[PDB]
This record gives C-alpha cells, structure tokens and sequence, in this order.
C-alpha cells in the first residue's frame, strides 16, 4: 500500500554528502563510491519511509539511510582506510 | 598505463571496434554536485519527467 516519495526540499544536504563521500574516497583511493551509492541512499530512504507508513520521506529517514550506507561502505574498507569513520564521516 | 594492458581482453580487439570511448571519471566537485542534483531529480524529484 505504501509508495513513498521525496521532495526537492531535501536535495541540498544529500548532494553535499555525496561529494564528501567521493572526496574522502579518492584520498583513500581504496574503494570507488560512484552514483550507485547515491541511488542506494535514496532507495534505503524510501524503505525507511515505508516502515513508518509515511507517504513522503522525512529528513530523518534520509539521515538514517546515509548512516547505513556510510557504515556499510566504511566497514568494507581496510583498517588503514577506516579513518573516514573516525574523523571524516564522524559527522554522519 | 596505456588503454591496452589496462584491459582484460586482447589489445587487437580494439581494432575491430569503430569508436572507443574511454569514460574516465572526473572527481571535480562542480560535476559531482551537478550529477547528484540530476540523479535526485530522477529519484522522486519528478523534475526530469
């Protein structure tokens, strides 16, 4: 029954997050985070909205999706590459 | 490295194809922000449709 959507009001932050993910990733250089990761953030945000029976995706759902994506990407890295967790992506 | 030895298959296979596009990824942020905005417009932005 639940087919959620987003709205342009939540574009800004997501774009910036994508950029940050990219730049800490090439500095590391170990794992490419491409447009596929942005589109996985979007999908997990839709799922987060779905579990709340909401019809629009709130910014907190986007924050949770970003957290899940960055945690999965970080935990798939090396210990040497894992710095992005402590001081790069600690904001998310 | 050259496009050959950077690829799995035989080098001369590049002769068979008429045009070969090397789609390199540019990490410039202007492009990153534009691509993210476009891809969000795709995802429930409904602007592109």
């Amino acid at each position: 029954k639940i087919y959620p959507k987003l709205h342009q009001m939540d574009m800004d932050k997501v774009s910036r997050v994508y950029a940050d993910l990219r730049r800490e990733s090439i500095s590391t250089g170990s794992f490419p985070i491409t447009v596929r990761h942005l589109e996985s953030i979007l999908r997990i945000a839709e799922s987060f909205a779905k579990m709340r029976l909401s019809e629009f995706v709130s910014s907190y759902d986007l924050d949770r999706a970003i957290k899940v994506v960055v945690d999965s990407f970080v935990d798939a890295q090396k210990v040497s590459v894992r710095r992005q967790l402590r001081r790069s992506f600690a904001i998310y | 490295k050259s496009p050959g030895d950077n690829i799995d298959f035989q080098t001369t296979i590049l002769s068979r194809f008429d045009m070969i596009f090397i789609v390199k990824d540019d990490h410039n942020e202007e492009r990153d922000i534009s691509i993210a905005n476009h891809v969000i417009n795709i995802h429930t932005g409904n602007a592109n449709a």
